[PDB]
């Protein structure tokens, strides 16, 4: 034994599968219009984003 | 045009920017996946160290982002 | 709007050995000789200027790449290949099937190089027309102006120790030479010193410089004493030798002197632009798993 | 005005010695002397 004791901490990560609960009709939604932007566009394919 | 996807350490590229600076893109290896170093030039003052006095306003700027 | 296409053919079919190292390298950058969309074999490659029977070159294919137009392959068709056109400052992709492998990243810039290295890394040999194709070498601008650099010192002293043999010793010259560090990763280049012809034209011209350089600038210096004289010419006169500043002028005449400063400025362009100015395309972006790699193409 | 730019081949000052005004302060001061 040396002359010191000593004290060890560690961490540990749980996997857990909740419950959330969500009460009626408080957060309010706003939908918009989906727009379309290309956006590299080359001789072999022209992609986009919406 | 044609643009660029960076992804980026948000140590480096201070989050507020004016949109339109101008960037550089600092490379020594692939080390990862997708890690990639963007320079302002802001951040490019701080990595130079010179004098207050040779550019006397950015270095107050310069010297909040970082 | 604009249609671009190059559909080259064939006067006899190809066997089916040669069909498969096309499909190897379905795309790929291919210099070529003319815009048009119909055309002869004899363009496609290298093989119009540089062959087996002619002496090898470096700067007479270099003078080439500036002055021909690209082109990309897109499908391969007995017997008619069918390129892609290359247009300034035009988005197109590339896949990076090159011998010997240098690894790509995005937000490098390419350089198109001419191939220094072996045949069978480089060339694919049609037998059934006679000629032959010569794929360029494709590597990066930073690796492309450094595996140029330590190759052509290679190349100078391998020529000083067959005329002497005191004084390089090999294990010195292999060392420093043949490995290329580049991006925190290392590359071993074939040497091919089996018997490097390419590199013997600038191997003569860097050297007939570097005589002619220190007795050059010694002449320049004292023929522009002025009182509007540029006050940075003052400074480089400590970084020039001492040596060099010793030199009796006397000893060469007037007829001789204007002979050699015309030689002295008339290598200095023609070897400026071979090292700076080729086709050269920039990439942004790239996958290693697919090896596909898009670019735009500046002109320049 | 920098620290960079310090040896500045021409700089902002420059010397200037009118010596008809020097050699009389020498020889009064030679004098009493």
């Amino acid at each position: 034994h040396p002359g010191f004791a000593m004290t060890v901490v560690r961490t540990d990560e749980v996997l857990a599968e909740h419950i959330l609960y969500c009460s009626r009709a408080s957060t309010s939604m706003f939908v918009g219009l989906p727009s379309v932007v290309r956006r590299e566009v080359r001789s072999d394919a022209v992609t986009f984003e919406i | 045009p044609t643009y660029g996807d960076f992804l980026v350490y948000s140590q480096t590229f201070s989050p507020q920017e004016p949109l339109g600076t101008f960037l550089f893109s600092f490379k020594q290896e692939d080390n990862g996946s997708s890690m990639d170093m963007l320079l302002t030039p802001t951040s490019l003052f701080m990595l130079s160290g010179m004098e207050a006095a040779k550019a006397p306003q950015t270095h107050k700027v310069a010297g909040v982002w970082y | 709007a604009l249609d671009k296409s190059i559909v080259v053919n064939l006067t006899s079919r190809l066997f089916a050995d040669e069909l498969a190292a096309l499909q190897s390298k379905i795309g790929s950058v291919l210099p070529l000789g003319d815009c048009h969309r119909l055309q002869n074999i004899q363009a496609l490659g290298l093989g119009c200027v540089c062959s087996r029977e002619t002496s090898p070159d470096y700067i007479q294919i270099m003078q080439y790449l500036s002055k021909c137009t690209l082109a990309v392959l897109e499908e391969v068709r007995p017997d008619s290949l069918r390129l892609t056109r290359m247009d300034p400052s035009d988005n197109l992709q590339i896949k990076n099937v090159y011998a010997p492998f240098f690894q790509w990243d995005s937000n490098t810039q390419l350089a198109v190089l001419p191939p220094l290295f072996s045949r069978k890394d480089s060339t694919i040999v049609l037998e059934s027309n006679g000629f032959d194709i010569v794929f360029p070498m494709v590597v990066p601008q930073q690796l492309g102006h450094a595996i140029l650099q330590q190759l052509l010192v290679y190349h100078i002293y391998s020529k000083i120790s067959a005329g002497a043999p005191g004084d390089v010793n090999m294990a010195e010259l292999d060392l420093y030479t043949t490995n290329v560090s580049f991006m925190g990763r290392t590359y071993r280049l074939d040497v091919d010193n089996t018997d490097l012809r390419v590199l013997d034209d600038l191997s003569m011209y860097l050297c007939i410089l570097s005589a002619l350089v220190p007795r050059g600038c010694l002449r320049l210096l004292t023929a522009l004493v002025r009182h509007d004289r540029h006050p940075l010419t003052e400074v480089f006169e400590g970084v020039v030798p001492d040596e060099v500043t010793r030199i009796d002028l006397d000893q060469l005449s007037v007829p001789d002197d204007i002979t050699r400063m015309r030689v002295m400025f008339s290598y200095l362009q023609s070897l400026s632009s071979i090292f700076n100015l080729g086709p050269r395309l920039h990439v942004y972006a790239y996958s290693a798993e697919t090896l596909a790699a898009s670019c735009w193409y500046s002109p320049r | 005005t920098e620290a960079g730019r310090f040896w500045a081949p021409h700089p902002e000052n420059v010397l200037f010695i009118h010596k008809p005004t020097m050699e009389e302060t020498r020889r009064v001061a030679l004098g009493l002397r």
